[PDB]
């Protein structure tokens, strides 16, 4: 696998 | 005898690399939900619609509690994004404090990648700050309004077994669930639970890089992460150092990108060749740190192999980032860690259920001297 926050 | 929050213990479920997951009770009457604890971000979502991966679902309608906010939103995951109705309605969790609280909730409507093929969780639990929350930190986090409606103590602790399960012990520490002493690393700031790496190790031999490019352009600790992720420099030569210390065996160049699979016959790891891994974190005292070391067995995961099979396949579970060091599951399975927002620290001790073997053990030290920790923050 999980790849839990993204700045997009 | 049996510890204060003795019901606490054992109330995460999970599959290997699959996130862990605590049950929820919603809205009124009671709808349970499976729920992933999520360190790296702080929205509280659920699915709450029919999807080909979900059993269950949240049935807003069905709940005389809930209050629609009139509101749409959207979060972005590094791999995964969901979109949905913000609501407010009555939480609690039933082995967690005995208390329930409303909450800001988002009903996931629409969602790509999120959701994972019979995972067995319906939904995810922000637990970081306000300051990262989605459309914005006007939108309180879930553990800000238990703090805030409650006695609840503005503390929890984790404690991720891998092979899966674990405890959320909320509110408090449970001395059972460690061994030795807890050392604690100050939040450097309060957004992610950003800290501060300032040295790395393998097999005792130093990396020996500036402790700037550990901390490019930031570290945190997120259990809604597998792997052990660090910024492409750092990657880059970690592997180098990793190769060297095990040479003694080789493997494909694929296996060090997570591309390419090992598997050895059922019961033969040779979890002796490869090195540990040690991660000096920056102390409470100036000039002091402390370091955490992990096993092969942190950091090679299995992949099932579910059913019984003569084969024990693995996946080399660190991996390159470009947006600086993710503490994942791969660091947090080793060790029993408290994330102490009211005194803004980070606590981390051995684990009474980390997988080790008769030879070495994960471990928590300390202290050390190192200086100029200060610079090593990017700014």
């Amino acid at each position: 696998x999980v790849q839990f926050l993204a700045x997009p | 005898r049996r510890g204060s929050f003795v019901e606490m213990v054992d109330n995460l479920r999970g599959k290997s690399g699959q996130g862990y997951y605590v049950e929820m009770t919603v809205g009124s009457p009671p709808q349970t939900l499976n729920i992933l604890v999520d360190t790296g971000s702080s929205n509280f979502a659920v699915g709450a619609a029919p999807h080909p991966f979900l059993h269950r679902y949240y049935q807003r309608q069905l709940s005389s509690t809930y209050r629609d906010l009139r509101k749409g939103v959207y979060v972005p995951y590094t791999q995964g994004a969901w979109a949905g109705e913000l609501g407010t309605d009555l939480v609690s969790i039933p082995h967690g404090p005995n208390v329930t609280v409303r909450a800001n909730i988002a009903a996931i409507t629409e969602s790509d990648k999120f959701f994972i093929n019979g995972s067995n969780w319906e939904g995810i639990l922000g637990l970081a700050y306000a300051e990262i929350a989605r459309p914005d930190d006007s939108l309180e986090p879930f553990f800000d309004s238990l703090v805030k409606q409650t006695h609840v103590p503005n503390l929890f602790s984790l404690q991720l077994c891998g092979a899966v399960g674990g405890s959320m012990i909320i509110g408090g520490i449970d001395h059972s669930l460690y061994t030795g002493s807890l050392w604690y690393t100050p939040i450097r700031r309060e957004w992610y639970y950003e800290v501060i790496i300032v040295r790395v190790e393998i097999n005792g031999q130093d990396l020996k890089m500036d402790c700037k490019e550990y901390n490019y352009d930031k570290s945190i600790v997120d259990s809604g992460t597998t792997n052990l992720r660090l910024p492409k420099k750092v990657f880059e030569a970690a592997v180098k150092s990793i190769k060297a210390a095990s040479s003694t065996e080789k493997f494909p160049d694929g296996f060090w990108l997570g591309e390419q699979l090992v598997c050895w016959q059922a019961g033969t790891t040779p979890w002796n060749i490869f090195p540990v891994i040690s991660l000096y974190l920056m102390g409470e005292v100036t000039n002091q740190s402390f370091r955490i070391t992990i096993l092969p067995q942190q950091y090679l995961r299995p992949v099932e192999d579910v059913a019984t099979s003569q084969d024990d396949c693995y996946k080399f579970a660190i991996s390159q980032s470009s947006t600086g060091t993710v503490m994942g599951a791969v660091i947090m399975e080793g060790f029993y860690v408290v994330f102490d927002r009211a005194r803004k620290r980070i606590g981390f001790a051995v684990s009474a259920c980390h997988v080790h073997d008769e030879f070495r053990t994960a471990a928590v030290e300390g202290p050390f001297v190192t200086l100029d920790m200060e610079d090593c923050g990017y700014n």
